[PDB]
């Protein structure tokens, strides 16, 4: 299971955020990704972190950074701006054969 | 990098007809063949995955003959290699409640009559009854089809030489049906 906290974040325009995606059990195999519910309640993926590497979608402000506990991460927007609020959730899935895919409760963003 | 796209997000489809959903992906970031995998997984094995459609880019999944239980949401997820991504898509299952089964009681004494409208249909309809000043009672189950069974008795004085009209209201759909009793 996937956590992904706080539940409600608010920051001031210009500072960082940090949500924590919190795996009941993290393995080497499995892949995670942050993503933004859209304007049309789509999901829209953010980042992900793989083979221990984050990697941005669209924007280089939005990384992932593995907690020294292997099993948190922090899901980072460096330099926020207005439009950043929103809902995010993080989603996770085994590169092993028939994996179920996984998925967080949304946390709330709001950028003052 | 690596994302998943959706062209077409709510398939409103029959029951009885065919479904092909779609999630699409960019081949010129997705370049290695071998690595790509398909899933529809619902939010909670009916749909194939058209697996020849992978190397050009699109994961379909093909629902021949749809049911009720179709419905609901869907993740359509493509793993490429170590990267991933999905999509929403939502199918909306109708069975129109089409056939309404209509009912005239004569209640001995009174001089009014119970009039009972019946139907079948997905997702659950609510029903009201034109132009009269007694309220209904309307009640449902559920089939083991998933379709919704919703029964309404309206009791009356007949307006003599006036008809009764049920309407059934599948708010889902838009969807208005009805069905005309003459207590004659």
């Amino acid at each position: 299971s996937l956590t992904f906290y706080p539940a409600w974040l608010t920051v001031s325009e210009g500072a960082n955020a940090t949500f924590t995606c919190s795996l009941s059990n993290w393995s080497e195999d499995l892949m995670l990704n942050w993503n933004r519910l859209s304007p049309s309640n789509q999901t829209e993926k953010q980042a992900a972190f793989s083979n221990g590497l984050s990697q941005p979608v669209q924007d280089a402000r939005f990384q992932i950074i593995q907690l020294p506990n292997r099993h948190d991460f922090h899901m980072n927007i460096l330099d926020t701006r207005r439009n950043d609020s929103g809902i995010y959730l993080c989603g996770a899935i085994s590169r092993h054969p028939k994996a179920k895919i996984e998925e967080s409760p949304g946390a709330e963003l709001v950028v003052t | 990098l690596f994302t998943v796209t959706a062209p077409k997000e709510v398939y409103t489809v029959d029951v009885g007809s065919s479904v092909s959903l779609e999630c699409d992906f960019d081949r010129r970031e997705c370049t290695e063949l071998e690595g790509i995998r398909a899933s529809l997984q619902k939010v909670e094995e009916r749909a194939t995955l058209l697996e020849e459609q992978l190397p050009l880019g699109k994961a379909l999944f093909h629902i021949p003959s749809v049911q009720v239980r179709d419905s609901g949401q869907y993740r359509c997820l493509v793993i490429c290699g170590a990267a991933w991504d999905y999509k929403y898509l939502t199918v909306k299952v109708k069975a129109s409640y089409m056939r309404i089964d209509t009912r005239i009681l004569e209640v001995p004494g009174t001089g009014e009559v119970q009039l009972t409208c019946q139907a079948r249909g997905y997702p659950l309809a609510e029903v009201s009854w034109q132009n009269v000043s007694v309220p209904a009672n309307t009640s449902h189950i559920r089939t083991p089809e998933g379709l919704y069974q919703v029964t309404s008795v309206l009791r009356l004085k007949p307006q003599p030489s006036r008809n009764f009209s049920c309407m059934f209201w599948n708010a889902h759909m838009k969807e208005l049906t009805s069905a005309i009793i003459d207590p004659l």
